[PDB]
């Protein structure tokens, strides 16, 4: 099962 | 890990510029996140968008293919987060394209499944390959969801 990749979108 | 890597790892992640440039040696700058999933500094500044702290661990010798625990490049990280600068900033720096994780999924799938336009478009300008599928049979396009319309145009 895939995890999410480390990080994020939006810096807020 | 050291704490000295630890830190270094925190701050990529936070894009502390000033502890990252303090941290970075030849030793540190391809270090990777053992309590975790062997993430570098790198991965997490490209997954968190610290455009400053890529640009700089670029320069001192950051290795723009390395995979982490998953086989994912920070290219992944990029594409994913829709960090588009960053995507750029890795291909021209020789990041591979097609690249393709344990569950050979590459950066077009990502950018495809979280609705990334520009940056499909991007990776396509270079090479990707929207007729790769994953471990699950599914292409880049496969993954698009039902309202991006001009991603699916794009990719097909």
């Amino acid at each position: 099962q895939r995890p999410p990749p480390i990080g994020q979108s939006f810096r807020s | 890990n050291s704490e000295a890597d630890r830190q270094l790892l925190e701050a990529a992640k936070a894009g502390d510029v000033e502890t990252v440039k303090k941290l970075c040696t030849v030793q540190s700058v391809n270090c990777r996140d053992i309590e975790g999933r062997q993430s570098t500094p790198l991965h997490f500044a490209a997954g968190y968008n610290r455009v400053s702290v890529v640009e700089y661990l670029l320069q001192h010798g950051a290795d723009v293919h390395a995979k982490d625990k998953g086989g994912l490049v920070p290219l992944h990280n990029a594409c994913s987060y829709g960090h588009y600068e960053v995507a750029e900033l890795l291909v021209k720096h020789g990041a591979v394209v097609n690249v393709a994780d344990l569950w050979k999924f590459t950066p077009l799938h990502e950018a495809a499944a979280k609705g990334k336009y520009e940056i499909c478009k991007l990776l396509l300008q270079h090479g990707a390959d929207p007729t790769k599928k994953n471990r699950d049979g599914n292409t880049p396009l496969d993954l698009v969801k039902d309202g991006d319309t001009d991603i699916q145009d794009l990719l097909r």
